Order: structure tokens, then sequence, then C-alpha cells
């Protein structure tokens, strides 16, 4: 029974530096690897942050993650800020042959 | 630059049985695992179901355990999806999923999709 | 301040062609009876360029922001005096500094700041009822500035601002450049008598101004001056006029030109070398008039297309199947530790497979694994009870973690471990486990041990039997079928992979791409990187040999490993450029020969022959060719190539 639990609106600030968590309840997260997926609003979703400690190629660098085993807990940050950042964050793991997803953290007011 | 196209819903039926396809090119379709995704209107993401490579292994949620089915062919490079027993929660739109390596490495491919509506 | 526009009918912009157009000097330095050859950005001869109108007679306005490449040229045959000036920028919105050139009627200036423009900056030009002159008081070209660091106020050009419709009677030519930050001007007044088709004259431009200004410059626009007559009501929505004017612009490339200068230091004429094979030979020969002879101007060399990778065929596979598919497993206090060494390594049933739980690998990345190949894999192989799984990972700590099995914090290896509860236990459960509790002290990383000797944790020895404050280390473990999730079995196993001074023996699996022949392709057969042809042999080769030189030492034969065919080595093509050519004050046609590059079109002994057509009947030959064939100019009249009579 395990699912991801992250807020549903933040990161409303203007041209700074804002962390995003993600966490879990019934097992570790570090177990196995986590993913941020970033989704374009009324179009296809598009993935930003992979492996913990990947992007994909064409992605800037202002994104970037980290892991936290003593809460428990997955952090993503954004440094740049810009006017490209209009969408809603997922977070993903694997338990044992199945997937979750996370609620979703809607970010528009940039 | 890989191609993924979905046409598969367009339509309105209470319990019935529903035929999608998600048609894909560019890349080898015997060599990487698959996957399925929905999205309900104005919610959250969620999982439906994978398939290996090969088709010899196929899992879903258990909300719709016992229901559902999924096969795949190298041949045409093509999917198949059926549904019956349909219910009111199934108003979403679906992505079919590619992998890279399996599970772990991530989802990171979304088709454009397909809005599919029951009434 | 400024206005939007309303939609109208226009017209498409045309495209003309340039006429020994667009060249100015490029120093300041003097030569005289000097042909010099230069690297600057000029505009090409018979060039396609850009052409728009701004004739009213219908209310043609199309000013676009055009994109500023590296140098523009700017011909205007200005007539009425309707063109105004010129803007430049890379966003026009307040953020970047942009350049404002206007000529005024009383004076010129250069500003260059963050200035506020609009959609279409443009001058109005008012009449005046009392006063039969024409003024201007419009002066919408932007809003505000915040800052700058140049301004430059030019000479006093005195302006007509009177608009006509007659034919034009001069033409302006103007050049920007941007190298290094620094601003370049190049401008001519030329009077000519033409409407249309700029004529073949030659008119060098001389440098006007030399600003240095240090921004980025991208996108440029045109400002046009409109008339308000009696005539129109006087609002800019639908009714106006703007008299007869057009203008011209271009983009300046890289090009390679031969300048000549008469005894007064002026450029009287320039000739290419990328152009025409005439002006290729006039510009190599550093002269401007060409006599009858062979000539060679440059090379000319096929390059590959394709790039073809065929490893031999891959049987070779590692043992691991038997150290996952174990029906033993030894305990965690002494876990097994097996070598893989000299196999080529097979991780896509690896990953591709699901019934693993943790597939995390540190320090290296799994998503390439197939590309990397190291020295020496090692395997080990415990059984672990589902909470204590993290444990497992470096910087964690507990009793399995600093008691049984300890890894190094640099740790570039992979864990995968999995669930099997039926098969380790049975109904019964299994007591057939051992592990540690207490040890003296902590385990250094990559060390087991094996003695089960009584320990003791207070400070009194028991002499050696079992008794009070000192117990057994090792105890088993209880297993039932109907237990919780996290007290069930799992079996746990690490891959380390460790690289030394020995050469590389494990592999990833290496792909085939399809065999082409008889194209000039690259390939590379596991010993070398050769570009060129693979054809069909007729040698056999002994069955232990995988490559094959000639005479001349050379790799031109490697048999395929797949097929086990011998394909031979071949260069694609190269060669020379060489021209024939009439002389002076004779023709002006020149025709192309190749030494032995082997293809109107004439397939000659001495290469291949273009642009000379080949007849049967023999004279005497002036211009050696080679191999008993000679070329002359013989009746029109054109260049022809024939045997040569003794
Ligand atoms: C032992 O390892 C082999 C190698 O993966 C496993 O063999 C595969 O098993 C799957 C099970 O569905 C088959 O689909 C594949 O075709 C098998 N491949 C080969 C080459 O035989 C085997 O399952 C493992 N043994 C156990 C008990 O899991
Ligand atoms: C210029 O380009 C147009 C279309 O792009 C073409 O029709 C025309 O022939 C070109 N001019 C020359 C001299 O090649
Ligand atoms: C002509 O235009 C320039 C451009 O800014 C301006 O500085 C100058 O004052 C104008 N001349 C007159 C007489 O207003
Ligand atoms: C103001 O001028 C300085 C030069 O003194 C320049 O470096 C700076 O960029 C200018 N301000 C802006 C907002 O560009
Ligand atoms: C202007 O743009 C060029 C190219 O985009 C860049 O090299 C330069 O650093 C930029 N300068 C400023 C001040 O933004
Ligand atoms: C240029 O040189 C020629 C050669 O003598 C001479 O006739 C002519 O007057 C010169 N022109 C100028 C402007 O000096
Ligand atoms: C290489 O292997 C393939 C199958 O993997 C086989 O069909 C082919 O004959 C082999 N080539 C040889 C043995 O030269
Ligand atoms: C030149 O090439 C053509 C076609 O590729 C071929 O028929 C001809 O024999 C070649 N000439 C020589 C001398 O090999
Ligand atoms: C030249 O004349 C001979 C006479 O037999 C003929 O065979 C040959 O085709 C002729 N060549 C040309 C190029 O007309």
């Amino acid at each position: 029974n395990f699912m991801l639990t992250q807020p549903h609106s933040v990161s409303e600030s203007p041209g700074k530096t804002v962390t995003i968590s993600c966490t879990g309840s019934s097992g570790s997260i570090a177990s196995n690897y986590v993913q941020w997926y970033q989704q374009r609003p009324g179009s296809a979703p598009t993935t930003v942050i992979y492996e913990d400690n990947q992007r994909p190629s064409g992605v800037p660098d202002r994104f970037s993650g980290s892991i936290d085993s003593s809460s428990n807990s997955a952090s993503l940050t954004i440094s740049g800020l810009k006017t490209e950042d209009e969408a809603d964050y997922y977070c993903q793991s694997y338990d044992s042959s199945n997937w979750v997803f996370g609620g979703g953290t809607q970010l528009t007011v940039l | 630059e890989v191609q993924l196209v979905e046409s598969g819903g367009g339509l309105v039926q209470p319990g019935g049985s529903l035929r999608l396809s998600c048609a894909a090119s560019g890349f080898t379709f015997s060599s990487y695992w698959m996957s399925w995704v929905r999205q309900a209107p104005g919610k959250g993401l969620e999982w439906v179901a994978n398939i290996k490579q090969d088709g010899s292994e196929k899992y879903y949620v258990d909300s719709v355990k016992g229901r559902f089915t999924i096969s795949r062919d190298n041949a045409k490079n093509s999917l198949y999806l059926q549904m019956n027993s349909l219910r009111a929660e199934d108003t979403a739109v679906y992505y079919c999923a590619r992998g890279q390596l399996g599970p772990w490495v991530g989802v990171d491919y979304w088709g454009q999709g397909t809005l599919v509506t029951v009434s | 301040q400024c206005v939007n526009l309303t939609t109208r009918t226009q017209l498409p912009p045309a495209y003309t062609n340039s006429f020994t157009r667009g060249v100015y000097y490029p120093d300041k330095v003097f030569r005289s009876s000097v042909l010099h050859s230069t690297q600057d950005l000029f505009l090409p001869f018979f060039s396609n360029v850009t052409w728009f109108h701004a004739i009213h007679v219908t209310k043609r306005f199309d000013n676009p922001v055009l994109p500023f490449n590296d140098g523009v040229y700017f011909a205007s045959t200005e007539k009425s005096n309707i063109i105004r000036g010129w803007i430049f920028g890379t966003t026009l919105d307040s953020k970047t500094q942009s350049l404002l050139i206007v000529n005024n009627a009383t004076n010129v200036v250069i500003k260059v700041c963050e200035f506020q423009f609009c959609n279409d900056p443009f001058l109005g030009v008012y009449y005046h009822k009392n006063n039969k002159s024409w003024m201007e008081s419009e002066f919408r070209v932007y809003s505000s500035a915040n800052n700058c660091t140049f301004e430059y106020v030019s000479q006093p050009f005195l302006m007509d601002l009177e608009g006509k419709q007659g034919n034009f009677k001069n033409l302006r030519e103007f050049v920007f450049k941007n190298i290094d930050g620094y601003f370049k001007i190049y401008s001519k007044h030329t009077p000519i008598n033409l409407v249309r088709d700029l004529p073949q004259g030659f008119s060098a431009l001389e440098p006007l101004v030399d600003l240095p200004i240090g921004i980025n410059i991208t996108r440029f626009q045109t400002l046009l001056a409109l008339h308000r007559s009696y005539l129109t009501p006087g609002d800019s929505s639908s009714g106006w006029t703007a008299g007869a004017a057009a203008y011209y612009v271009g983009y300046l490339q890289p090009r390679t030109f031969l300048l000549k200068y008469n005894e007064n230091g002026t450029i009287t004429d320039a000739v290419d070398c990328a152009l025409d094979p005439l002006s290729e030979t006039k510009c190599t020969l550093k002269s401007f008039t060409v006599e009858k002879g062979i000539y060679q101007t440059s090379n000319f060399r096929v390059q590959p297309t394709e790039s073809i990778v065929r490893f031999p065929n891959i049987t070779n596979l590692c043992p691991f199947g038997e150290v996952f598919n174990a029906t033993r497993f030894a305990s965690v206090y002494a876990w097994n530790r097996k070598r893989i060494s000299n196999c080529v390594a097979d991780y896509s049933v690896l990953y591709n497979s699901a019934s693993f739980s943790t597939f995390k690998c540190y320090g290296v990345s799994p998503t390439k694994l197939n590309d990397l190949c190291f020295t020496n894999v090692y395997a080990d192989s415990f059984v672990i009870r589902g909470d204590e799984v993290r444990q497992i990972a470096p910087g964690q700590t507990g009793k399995i973690a600093d008691y049984n099995y300890k890894l190094p914090d640099d740790f570039t290896g992979c864990v995968i471990a999995w669930n099997s509860n039926n098969l380790d236990s049975k109904v019964g459960g299994n007591y057939n486990y051992l592990y540690r509790l207490f040890r003296k002290s902590n385990l250094k990383p990559f060390e087991r041990d094996i003695s089960t000797e009584i320990y003791q944790a207070g400070s009194t020895p028991c002499n050696g039997v079992e008794g009070f404050n000192c117990y057994f280390p090792l105890q088993s473990y209880g297993f039932q079928p109907t237990n919780g999730v996290g007290y069930q079995p799992y079996r746990v196993v690490v891959l380390s992979f460790e690289l030394l001074h020995a050469p590389a023996t494990v592999c990833g699996p290496k792909k085939s791409t399809n065999l082409v022949k008889n194209k000039c392709v690259n390939f590379n057969f596991n010993g070398l990187t050769g570009t060129g042809v693979l054809t069909e042999s007729n040698k056999k080769f002994l069955p232990f040999q995988q490559f094959g030189r000639d005479i001349a030492d050379t790799t031109d034969a490697v048999r395929d490993p797949q097929t086990l065919e011998i394909l031979d080595i071949t260069p694609c093509s190269f060669g020379g450029v060489s021209v024939i050519t009439p002389g002076t004050n004779t023709s002006n046609q020149v025709a192309v020969l190749y030494q032995d590059v082997n293809c109107n079109v004439f397939q000659t002994r001495a290469g291949c022959l273009i642009g000379a057509e080949h007849v049967n009947n023999s004279y005497e030959c002036d211009i050696p060719i080679g191999a008993g064939i000679c070329a002359s100019y013989q009746t029109s009249q054109s260049i022809i190539a024939y045997t040569m009579s003794l």
C-alpha cells in the first residue's frame, strides 16, 4: 500500500531557488529509483528529472534533484524559475511489479 | 525522433467493449519495455498496465484486475489494448508509455493521447 | 508614443539580381598597382538579393523586422529623399542595447540605448496650408530609454522632404558590419539615370565612420515617411500617401576576392575564386590576363557517406544463469564469492525482467552498461529478511551492515534483490540459516569471518562455557509461511566491478549494421577505421586470418567475420581540377580536366574531360593534355579535343 505524498501548490515565487518535497510512508523511497515528470497543461506530458541523477538531453541544467534518507523524502530544485515554468509535477516510484504516481503539484504563478 | 499515434476513442458506451491502438515508429519495437498510462481530466497521474518487449508478462493495477487485456506484436510495430465491463470512472485520456530498460528507468515517453469519455 | 496600423492589401516581396555591387575598401591602407587578395565579408556577384517596394500607387508599406546576419548590404535608389534612417537591436523590448540612426532634416545623430520601440516606428510629414513646404512633426520612433554608454552626432546633412512620383536620379548604398564589437558604415553617393535593374557599373564604397559600440545585433527595421496632404483626411487608418520610393536589402557572406588597384589607389575590378573556373584561374595566377596552356587551381576529393560497423559473431556469454538460479544459498556470515571474467557481459535479461525488488546501482549508472568494459566482475550472494534490505546500501548502519556484511563508501556496483518465500521455507519453517549478533568491534568492508567463538560482553571471563554476560553471537532465523511481508526471506545478490592494469576481459554486446558495397563508406573491422569501397575479390584466405596487406604494406583486404567473405579496400577517389584556356583576346569559356578521376563529356585516356567535344579528325595540337590527345579552339567555335597529328 505504498503512496507518495507531495503538496499541490508551491513555488509561487519570482526568480529564485525553491525546493519541492516528495515523500512516502509505507517503505523507503531510497531503495529504488524515483522520477519527476513535468506535464504541459492541456497537451503531452514530458520528463524533467530521471535516474535520481540524470535529465533528458535538451533539458536546461536549472533543474536539480537530491535524496534525503533521514526524512525519507525526495527534493526537486529549480533555480532559474524563468517564464517557461507553468506545469504540474509528479513523483513516481516502483514497489513490486507495479507503478504508483504522485498526486500532483500545480505551478502556474511564476 | 519517435512518432507515437493513438486513435482508439471518440464514443460513449456503458459497460461495453473498447479497442484502443497506439502506433509507434522510429525505433526497434522488440527490444524495450512498454506501458499504458491514463489521466482523469483535472486530476493527477496514475498507472494502468505494463508489458514486456515480447509480451510474455503483462501486469495491471488491482482496480482493473480480472478484466482488461494487453497484447503486442513486432511485425507491424503496433499495440493492442482491449477493455471490457466499463464503468463511469473510466473517463480519462490514455497515453502509450515507452520504456528504456525496465520499470526503474522511468516512463520518460508520453503520447499525445486520445480523449475517452463514457456516458 | 505610437499607433497601430490596419489590415490592407499589400504586395508580396520580389527577388532581383545584383550586378557587381557590394564592394568596399577592406582596409585603411594604400595600394598602388597591386593585385591583392583578402579574406573579408563581401556581397557575391550575381547573387539573389531581397527586394522591397515603397511606392504608394496600391498602398505598399512593407517594413518587416529582418534578421541581421554577419554583414548586410543596403542599396537605395532614392530620388525624393523618402528614406530616413535605420534601427537595430535584438529583442526590441527595452532589455538590451539597441541602435537608432535617423538622418534628420537638421542634423544626424547616432544614439544607442534601451529605447521602447513600437511595432512600426515611422516619421510623419505634414503639408502646411499657409507655408508651401513639407515639415516633419510626428516623432514616433520610441517612448523612452533607461541608460546607455555611447552617443554620436554626425555632420548636418541637408535633406529635401518633398516627395514626387518621378524617375530616380541618385543611388545610395550602405554596408553595416559588426566584428569584435566595432560598427562599420560604408557608403558612397553615385548618380544614375535608372529605375530598375541596377547597372553593371563598379563603384567601391569608402569607409564613413567607425563607432565603437560593443553590443549584440540580430534584428533591424526600416523607417519610412508618409505625407498628409489635403486629399487624405489625415488619419493613419486607411487614407495616406507616401510618394514613390524603393530600397534594396542584402546579406553579406565571407568570400575571397582579388582586388585591382590603379596608380591612384582606387579599386577598379574584383574577381572571385569560388564563382567561376575562369575566375579561379585568374585569381590563382594573381593576374587579370590568362594565356593559353594548362593550369592547376585546386583539388577534388570525395567524402564518405555512411559509417558501417560489423563486429564478429558474439556467441560468448557470462555465467549469470546459475549464479541467480541457485538452489542453495549461503548464510549472511558465510556469503559466497564468485569471480566472473573472460566473457561477454549480458545484462539485457537482468533488467528486462521484473521479478526482482531492488535494482539500485551505486557509483555507476545502469542506463549505460553495454558500452562499459570492465576487467573483473564479482558477484556475492546471501539471504536476508525484508526488513534488513536497506542496510545493504553503504552509509547505513545496523546489525547486518556492521557485523555480517559491510560495503565500502565508494561502491561502483549494483544490488539485486528479490522475494522467494515458498522456495526458501516449507510449512514447518527454515532453521538452517545463521547470523551474527555480537562482535568485538566493527567490520571492515569486504571482510568475512568464520569463527564461532563465544562472545563476552562484560569484564569477567566466563572460562569458555555458556553462562551470564557471555552468549553465542551466532543465532538462527525463524521463518513462517504466513508471516508478514517484511519478515519473508529475500535473496540479495551484489555485483562488484573493478578496474586493474590487466586488459579488460568483460564487455557488452556488439551491434552489426547491414553491409553495403561498391560505395565510398567507412568501416571499423576491429583493427582500423578505414574509409573506402568493398569490392568482391577472387582470392581465398586461409581459415585463420582476419587481416591482409599488400606489397606496399597497406591493409587492403579484410575478411567479413559474420559471412566469411573476402572484401578489398580501395580509396574512393582523389585528384585535381585542371583547366584548358584558349588564351586572352580569343575566347572566354574554359573546360575542366581531371587527371585520373573516372566519370560535353568525353572519357579520355588521361582522365575525365568535360566541356570539350571530341572529334574524330586530327590536326596539329598546341595545348598538351596527355596520352596523345590535345585540345584546341576550332570552329560557332568551341573548345575541341582530338588526337594530335605527328
Ligand atoms: C534461469 O535463468 C534463465 C535465464 O533468464 C531463465 O530462463 C528464461 O525464463 C523465462 C521465464 O518465462 C522464459 O520466458 C525465457 O524464455 C527463459 N530463457 C531461457 C534462455 O531459457 C529461467 O527462468 C531461470 N530459472 C528460474 C527458475 O527462474
Ligand atoms: C532567387 O530565388 C527565387 C526563389 O527563391 C528563384 O525563383 C530565382 O531564380 C532566384 N534567382 C536566381 C538568380 O537564382
Ligand atoms: C532630428 O531627429 C533627432 C533624432 O533623435 C533629434 O535628436 C533631433 O532633435 C531632431 N531635430 C529636430 C530639429 O528636432
Ligand atoms: C547602464 O549603463 C552601464 C554602463 O555604465 C551598463 O553596464 C548597464 O548595463 C546599463 N544598464 C542596463 C539596465 O543595461
Ligand atoms: C550578446 O549576444 C551574444 C550572442 O548571443 C553574446 O555572445 C554576448 O555575450 C551578448 N552580450 C550581452 C551583453 O548580453
Ligand atoms: C589618377 O591617376 C591618373 C594617372 O596619371 C591621372 O591622370 C589622374 O588625374 C589621377 N586622378 C586623380 C584624382 O588624382
Ligand atoms: C553468425 O551467427 C548467425 C546467428 O547468430 C549465423 O546465422 C551465421 O551463420 C554466423 N556466421 C558465421 C558462422 O560465419
Ligand atoms: C568508369 O566508370 C564506368 C561506370 O562507373 C565504367 O563503366 C568504366 O569501365 C570505368 N572506366 C574505367 C577505365 O574503369
Ligand atoms: C569519326 O569517323 C569515323 C569513321 O568511321 C566514325 O566511325 C566515328 O564514329 C566518327 N566519330 C565522330 C565523333 O563522329
